[PDB]
């Protein structure tokens, strides 16, 4: 679970605006089909900011316009773009249950 | 626990004003994704906005400025995390402390007048009494011919502004003074100069 | 195998003195651990230290130099490897080669006196010489009329200093000359001024 | 065998004052309780210069005071820092016997 437009030197420090997020798959892929991935992203503050399911995928980017304007007005009532995040991925599907951990940057 | 820490706070070192431009010497940045600089400027109660793309630049040089009056600038660095708009609205990308600087005035004449001493008899060198009270470094002053129709304009006296410049060696007949400058800057190829003004009514020199 | 390899030698690309301040030209940086420099100044008998905090300006200017003495000068850098302690003992930190650079002296009057040719009739010029030997390069001369206890101080020529600065139209009576000064640096802001000096007794112009 | 406080772009580089030495669990601590871990620095010219046994942590730092007095003082008998360094560590028990080889930067 690694970050796409990682930023040079160091790697704690974003390099794009939009945040890329790949992840290599699963592999029990094969014995059962319907898996997804569940991506939820937090904030600085310890506090849910996405909620989002992954499918068919085993990539995800994190749009300006989401930051700069919904999750913004959603949790704070104004205009603004989180700096700090934290994204959390597990697998799960329709009858098979979770992973056996959180998967955390 | 991911983060794009925005680019330190903004400091200006140094501000050197002309006539109509300002050359400002700024801090370095970081970040690795800034484009460029954010210029807020107060004229006192309109604001302009300007943006400087590029960054090997290592100062700013505003212009446009509006003559005579002292202006608040706020310096500041942006990167790709914040857009347009953000800029616009200015919030999450960092600003500097409050700067005010102050407009050099144009070179300013206030009293132009002939004299010399009561000439008892032979030839007497009458001299030319006119006053500026501007600031510049490279103040020009020209003379003509009032009498004629066409007179190709004369400069006599170049260099620094005084309460009261005399010079001798003027012709007793008709002329008519003006009044130009200019203001140097660090930056070596830049140089700004001033409009002409001619005093309202033309002044005779005699014995 | 695990080193910090101390900043590169420290050069000191170009030297400009000022009367009371000297703008130092240096090269860039390394190390990643940078603080500040450590500048030594060799007075002749005696040495002082200095410290710059702050990496993102491009050259110095140190102030505070005694007046009237040829300086050599020692830049360096330093890192958190090395302390406060180490800095003062100078061992480990790099050191630049030796240069002594010369203090522009203050402007100093030789010779103020009035002469003109031997007046046969009419009114004729009295010219005055004041004779400086310093150094500047925006001097300023002023005259004050002896006669009266209060006297608005005048200024008459401005202008590059000369072994022998004469200059016509002054007024017949006392009057007694002080000499300022003023020199320039690259640095746009700052700008480097003289005390008054007073030639010790007045003279007189007569015909 | 990893130094803390590292230099961004190359890795054989320091950043802060103080060198900071973290190493991972030795797998047999379970076994024998009775383990500690034996480490010794040494000099650019191939010197001893410390002789350190570190127990109930898993990490050690090298202070400034130390380098910058003590061992210039009793080595060179003056003052200094010596800024190129090696570490190297094993573990020993009071009973059990030493590491197979040396673990070395």
């Amino acid at each position: 679970f690694r970050v796409v437009n990682t930023a040079s030197g160091d790697v704690t420090e974003f390099v794009g605006p939009d945040v890329k997020l790949a992840w290599d798959k699963i592999p029990e892929e094969e014995i059962i089909p319907e898996i997804y991935y569940t991506l939820e992203i937090y904030d600085s503050q310890d506090r849910m900011l996405r909620s989002v399911r992954i499918e068919d995928v085993y990539t995800y980017d994190y749009l300006l316009t989401y930051n700069k304007a919904d999750f913004a007005l959603l949790n704070s009532g104004a205009l603004g773009i989180n700096r700090k995040l934290r994204f959390r991925i597990r697998a799960e599907g329709e009858n098979g249950e979770q992973s056996v951990g959180w998967a955390t940057i | 626990m991911i983060s794009n820490n925005a680019p330190a706070k903004m400091v200006l070192n140094s501000v050197l004003t002309g006539y109509t431009l300002a050359y400002i010497q700024h801090s370095i940045y970081s970040d690795y994704d800034v484009i460029g600089r954010s210029f807020w400027l107060k004229e006192g109660s309109n604001v302009t906005r300007r943006d400087f793309t590029g960054i090997d630049t290592f100062s700013v040089t505003i212009n446009n400025l509006k003559p005579t009056t002292t202006y608040e600038v706020q310096g500041a660095f942006y990167d790709s995390i914040i857009d347009s708009e953000l800029l616009n609205a200015q919030i999450g990308i960092n600003l500097s402390d409050k700067q005010t600087f102050k407009m050099k005035s144009a070179p300013r004449i206030t009293g132009a007048r002939c004299e010399s001493e009561p000439v008892d008899v032979g030839v007497g060198a009458p001299i030319v009494y006119i006053d500026t009270t501007g600031e510049a470094d490279y103040c020009t002053i020209e003379l003509k011919d009032n009498s004629n129709a066409n007179n190709p304009w004369v400069k006599y006296y170049v260099g620094a502004l005084m309460p009261t410049i005399m010079f001798g060696g003027v012709p007793i007949g008709s002329y008519k003074v003006r009044i130009s400058g200019q203001i140097s800057l660090p930056d070596g190829v830049t140089i700004d100069s001033s409009g002409y003004y001619e005093y309202p009514n033309v002044f005779e020199v005699r014995y």
